């Protein structure tokens, strides 16, 4: 299997910052394209950063661009998201994912249904 | 372990032989061109006993096997290997030869029935006939093990008709013909995902 285990949410005042982590393992994991969800309170899951195989490419939503950034580290098989200047509206859990459709095309993915393989999610919340 | 260089990183179970022609229908430079190709391809896939494994010959008349499936090197390491192949020249680059080494030395125990198993035999001449008389027993004994066979032609040299044999022997057997060497940079993303897409995932 493919398996993702998420760190780093908190309780940050508006402005703050969080570097969440996902570190992941299972005989099968290739490096996979990577991404991040997001899911308010009684909502869906937003793809809201995704990043290739190698790292060479990324894709934020424009809801968040400029202030998260997903970086990876495939020596230590960790994909990060550093989230600055986070706002009330930036609350919620937040999923790490793998790309397992054709995992061996290592471009970002987009779409959520390419996202095969799923963490338990670590809590964000932005509270003035 | 060793981190992905590509985008496309094929992780499947598969056993890969490179054959390449030690003709002399390649010039020095071009068989460099050859070797890069070889090189970039192998960038291309996940080496490891448990994933992609590979085997590289050099064959004239006669092989020299540079890397062998059960070979528990590094990637970088099997690359540098691949990449330091040394140029024969030779005046004849037997077909025939290297399939039967293929099918009795690579071959001659299959270890892992779950992964697919594929020859790249990269071809710039034509073997004298002579040598030719169990060509196709060979191709046959190749298919009855579940070994897909691809010819790459490689110039006007290529024996397009044993690549014709070899197709029709079995249907898994595509061929690529190309112009030069030069074009194997441009068929290499094609290719790869070719014999990706033959491996099964687990």
């Amino acid at each position: 299997e493919v398996q993702l285990v998420e760190s780093g949410g908190g309780l940050v005042q508006p402005g703050g910052s969080l570097r969440l982590s996902c570190a992941a393992s299972g005989r099968t994991f290739s490096y996979n394209p990577m991404g991040w969800f997001r899911q308010a309170p009684g909502k869906g899951r937003e793809l809201v950063a995704a990043i290739s195989r190698t790292g060479g490419s990324t894709y934020y939503p424009d809801s968040v661009e400029g202030r998260f950034t997903i970086s990876r580290d495939n020596a230590k098989r960790m994909v990060y998201l550093q989230m600055n200047s986070l706002r009330a509206e930036d609350t919620a859990v937040y999923y790490c994912a793998a790309a397992g459709v054709r995992a061996e095309d290592g471009r970002v993915r987009t779409l959520p249904s390419e996202y095969t393989f799923w963490g338990q999610g670590t809590q964000v919340t932005v509270s003035s | 372990s060793e981190p992905p260089l590509h985008d496309f990183y094929c992780s499947r179970l598969l056993d890969l032989v490179f054959l390449l022609d030690g003709s002399s229908r390649l010039s020095e430079a071009e068989f460099e061109v050859l070797k890069a190709f070889v090189v970039d391809m192998m960038e291309r896939l996940r080496i490891s006993q448990k994933w992609v494994r590979v085997a590289v010959v050099e064959y004239h008349d006669g092989s020299h096997a540079y890397i062998g499936l059960k070979d528990r090197k590094r990637p970088s390491e099997l690359r540098r290997i691949a990449s330091q192949v040394k140029y024969a020249g030779s005046q004849v680059a037997s077909t025939s030869e290297v399939l039967k080494y293929t099918l009795f030395q690579i071959f001659s125990k299959i270890d892992r029935p779950e992964a697919s198993r594929i020859t790249l035999l990269l071809m710039a001449s034509q073997e004298p006939q002579r040598m030719s008389r169990n060509f196709v027993r060979y191709v046959q004994g190749l298919k009855k093990k579940k070994v897909i066979v691809i010819p790459v032609g490689i110039g006007p040299h290529a024996n397009l008709k044993q690549i014709r044999l070899i197709e029709k022997q079995a249907p898994e057997n595509k061929a690529f013909v190309l112009s030069s060497v030069d074009e194997l940079e441009q068929q290499r993303d094609e290719i790869v995902s070719y014999l990706c897409d033959l491996a099964p995932e687990a």
